[PDB]
RNA sequence: UUCUUCUAA
RNA sequence: AAUACGUUCCCGGGCCUUGUACACACCGCCCGUCACACCAUGGGAGUGGGUUGCAAAAGAAGUAGGUAGCUUAACCUUCGGGAGGGCGCUUACCACUUUGUGAUUCAUGACUGGGGUGAAGUCGUAACAAGGUAACCGUAGGGGAACCUGCGGUUGGAUCA
RNA sequence: UUAGCUAGUAGGUGGGGUAACGGCUCACCUAGGCGACGAUCCCUAGCUGGUCUGAGAGGAUGACCAGCCACACUGGAACUGAGACACGGUCCAGACUCCUACGGGAGGCAGCAGUGGGGAAUAUUGCACAAUGGGCGCAAGCCUGAUGCAGCCAUGCCGCGUGUAUGAAGAAGGCCUUCGGGUUGUAAAGUACUUUCAGCGGGGAGGAAGGGAGUAAAGUUAAUACCUUUGCUCAUUGACGUUACCCGCAGAAGAAGCACCGGCUAACUCCGUGCCAGCAGCCGCGGUAAUACGGAGGGUGCAAGCGUUAAUCGGAAUUACUGGGCGUAAAGCGCACGCAGGCGGUUUGUUAAGUCAGAUGUGAAAUCCCCGGGCUCAACCUGGGAACUGCAUCUGAUACUGGCAAGCUUGAGUCUCGUAGAGGGGGGUAGAAUUCCAGGUGUAGCGGUGAAAUGCGUAGAGAUCUGGAGGAAUACCGGUGGCGAAGGCGGCCCCCUGGACGAAGACUGACGCUCAGGUGCGAAAGCGUGGGGAGCAAACAGGAUUAGAUACCCUGGUAGUCCACGCCGUAAACGAUGUCGACUUGGAGGUUGUGCCCUUGAGGCGUGGCUUCCGGAGCUAACGCGUUAAGUCGACCGCCUGGGGAGUACGGCCGCAAGGUUAAAACUCAAAUGAAUUGACGGGGGCCCGCACAAGCGGUGGAGCAUGUGGUUUAAUUCGAUGCAA
RNA sequence: GGGAGAAGGCACGCUGAUAUGUAGGUGAGGUCCCUCGCGGAUGGAGCUGAAAUCAGUCGAAGAUACCAGCUGGCUGCAACUGUUUAUUAAAAACACAGCACUGUGCAAACACGAAAGUGGACGUAUACGGUGUGACGCCUGCCCGGUGCCGGAAGGUUAAU
């Protein structure tokens, strides 16, 4: 913390990154559906949440959780995706 | 070892605040002795005499107040390794102007008030509350 | 001298 | 009736004390193979791209230089020519393009290395109390697995007519 | 985890070249040039005014406006011209598209529209040069997809509505309920009033001022031609346009919705639902009574919008310049050396560099700020101001920091006498012990463990004495001692050698500190050759042990431990506290000096060095530290930034190897963590008690039957209790 | 150290100029010293003579003939230079430096020799003989029951006597 180390050597300000990479600073992406499945969460919560994997515009291939209860989609179909992780 | 005799000047009277010592003696230097003629003059301290021959001597007069102290605090503003030059404008305030700041201009020793009236900066030593 | 273990609200 | 010396041990309870990772509270917490499942990744015979170095090849156009040749309204002029220009010639430079060799980066890759994660498995119980062989650092060896052992160090360990 | 880079390179001379200077180019010399103040290489990028956030410091950011730059199918090159390497020019090569009678040609929206494409997503083959400009022309004019307008999107910022009063029967109805009522709710209904806007109908500025023609006079000239200048008339010029604004018209009319209610954070009930369906920014809700799911009611928040996602700062002091920490919560290199580096005692002059002050220049406009003005306000527009935190120059200033000289001695360093010491190497030398060998004596066991056993013994061990050999370590001293920077160092003697301290002095003149990179030292184990090998001892072997025992125990036993020379370079290398200063209450010691007082004994008064315990202030999250600071301040270096991943991967480095070293990322979690408190627990420690044990006696469990339970069976064997405490 | 002549690419004739012979080599006649010589300096005539540049110039081609390496990538085995089946087999076979074991105290062990004697060796355990393995790097685990070898002398067995 002396100024000469501090002349020597600039604070570093730690980099963050995103936790949503696959949108890639975009709001909303465009995505084709690969298998629409269930999932049990982990282990304070016990249901079968409703959830698709998920083909994306840029090739990305990631999951992204239904909301709601009840729908109709089917694979092959033409979605769209906000973030948010499901903890 | 010997890296500053001001700042030794500073912590020798702020440890004899709270020491409760009548007299802090050290040897004299010309630029200390023109800080002792500041803080006598603003009244923080009481006496300082300056002796020695073959190496002077200061040695000075604690002000106590209520049994308690006067110096309620004692800094350093321009360090050896980091030195302070701020214009006559950015004069700081000590306490909001109730303590006083040494600074050392071209015009010798005073305080920042009377450096604002002088309408000169210079060389911020330390500052006194 | 010897001597172990107790699932998930 | 017998018998009680006694409090060493056993079972339980109380009190002071210490340790402590325990706190639905030692019937506590806790570990690692292994089995299964999930997640990303290392390595990897290779494979397919991208970028680029390097060494040369390459020589369009263009311009510049030279120019045997062909040619040539103003100007000189004996009217013959003079210079110049044109065209072509070749030279210089250089684009396109080619060769080899590297480098770098991405993708992919049979297989393989661990890692993390499990509301139920199997094996043992190492650490937490002196955790029942005090614990741990190095380093070495051994071993299904926690680990074990040797040497040295640390206390971030208990005990005391 | 990019360290070397450069040959026209770098410089010169000469020639050439360009508007201009110059490897600009060439020739010839020279070998220079550059880089740790990051060259080089890689990745990403138009730059600034500004914009956004922030109290500021800063951080991020460059759409719109500007200033600059670069590009124009791609790659090239010149041309022309004052100005081009030219979006809407040429020429060549390429690609793609198109035409062709197949010989050939043509083509460039990153102009404005638009089409396709991509995409989460971004508008009309819109109109009009009236104004503002711009090009040409004497003018008139001509052109302008520059420009002014309209459409398009709640894209944003503002301004405005969707009425106002009254109205309790607290209406109906809804919801809820203690069934009493409550709530919806003055809300609506009703009553009176208002007509903004939109609509409709009618009216009606500014942006149109200039300029244009016809005219008059003056100037100019021979001119009253012309022309120029200044007055005068005729006409104008509008795309927007059905403008801005003004009156009628009619009625409460035509005009409100999203989100939210578990806490965080403003606002709850009811009902469905039952770890399902789900919810979810976080903590976390749902496993039949959910304020957290879904619905309803009610309420809260906003509003022509309301939400979610994305994206940036803030909060975040969570990189701490402002404004952090490193004893144990992440963090001080294992120490020492030392260059560059940063830092500097004292005093005098000098210098005026830094610094400060003043003055000039510039810091474009816009923007922001301040004071105004204008649009009915506001948004917006705009006047003036300040500001633009700078930089350059000039004039000062002299306290400090430098620069330059001179000094001084306190810092620092010598000289002189001594002092203590496991300080270092080298070579000897002892004495016990152990082992082994040999012998005497002697006899039946020895050894080991909790028990044993493996083992050793009658082939005479063990034991006992005598002799000899060998290696290794050096009882007692010995010490919360000594020395060394640490790692560390332990018999005695000799040789060589280091460091420290004290004492009186003498001298030197600041000679100082810290130190990235570098250099050395650096436990143990390990490595390499050699040696040596008593004891001990990984591995290993046997014996036990146990459910198992690759362990703990036993009996063995090899590397290893020792030496010589090299490698490795890690240790809880710890005081988990980096080094050198200065200040700041004490007490009790240890060790080592050195004065004084009669040593009046092993005494007293001093004065040093080092070290141990306690402990005041102070500090600390506490624990603690506490003059040897974890107190107060100085200088410089090293390091830290949630946990796992991980000091690991991948590269480099070093090494014989082992590895050392440098050092991530993906992914995953909402914890990890430190001290300290209260309990609990300990195969922890004390103290006490109980038919708890021991001391006793009788039983149960064997037998038969009674009774109850389980189980089985039944049409049914009703139900409940089920360690102790059924 | 190497790999590596890696690979790959460029130049090559002749004529002229530079310079009608240059760089260089050789080196007289001169000149001076001279202890005067089978001298030393100086001095350069002479001869001899590369290499390079520049500019020409010829062919389809200039290291023109003769002469004179095919390179690359992976893997087996042996480390290598070596040695060999004269006369069908040149290697992975042998040898090898290296490693390990064992023997041996000199009148050595051992070998050739009825013997004498000789080699060993005019060497003396850092020596020599034998066997196995075959650089270097990392290494080299378990079993003595068997077969050998070594050590033991209690007892059983037992020759000639």
């Amino acid at each position: 913390a002396t100024v000469n180390q501090l002349v020597r050597k600039p604070r570093a300000r730690k980099v963050a990154k995103s936790n949503v990479p696959a949108l890639e600073a975009c709001p909303q992406k465009r995505g084709v559906c690969t298998r629409v499945y269930t999932t049990t969460p982990k282990k304070p919560n016990s249901a079968l949440r409703k959830v698709c994997r998920v083909r994306l515009t840029n090739g990305f291939e990631v999951t992204s959780y239904i909301g709601g209860e009840g729908h109709n989609l089917q694979e092959h179909s033409v979605i769209l995706i906000r973030g948010g992780r499901v903890k | 070892s010997m890296q500053d005799p001001i700042a030794d000047m500073l912590t020798r009277i702020r440890n004899g605040q709270a020491a409760n010592k009548a007299a802090v003696t050290m040897p004299s230097s010309k630029l200390k002795v023109a800080i002792a003629n500041v803080l006598k003059e603003e009244g923080f301290i009481e006496d300082f005499k300056v002796e020695g021959d073959t190496k002077p001597e200061l040695e000075l007069t604690l002000k106590y107040f209520q049994g308690k102290a006067v110096v309620e605090s004692i800094q350093r503003v321009s360090r050896p390794g980091l030195r302070i030059y701020k214009r006559k404008d950015e004069l700081p305030k000590v306490m909001a102007g109730l303590g006083i700041a040494v600074v050392s201009t071209s015009k010798g020793v005073m305080t920042d008030r009377a450096a604002r009236q002088a309408g000169l900066g210079g060389e911020i030593i330390c500052y006194v509350a």
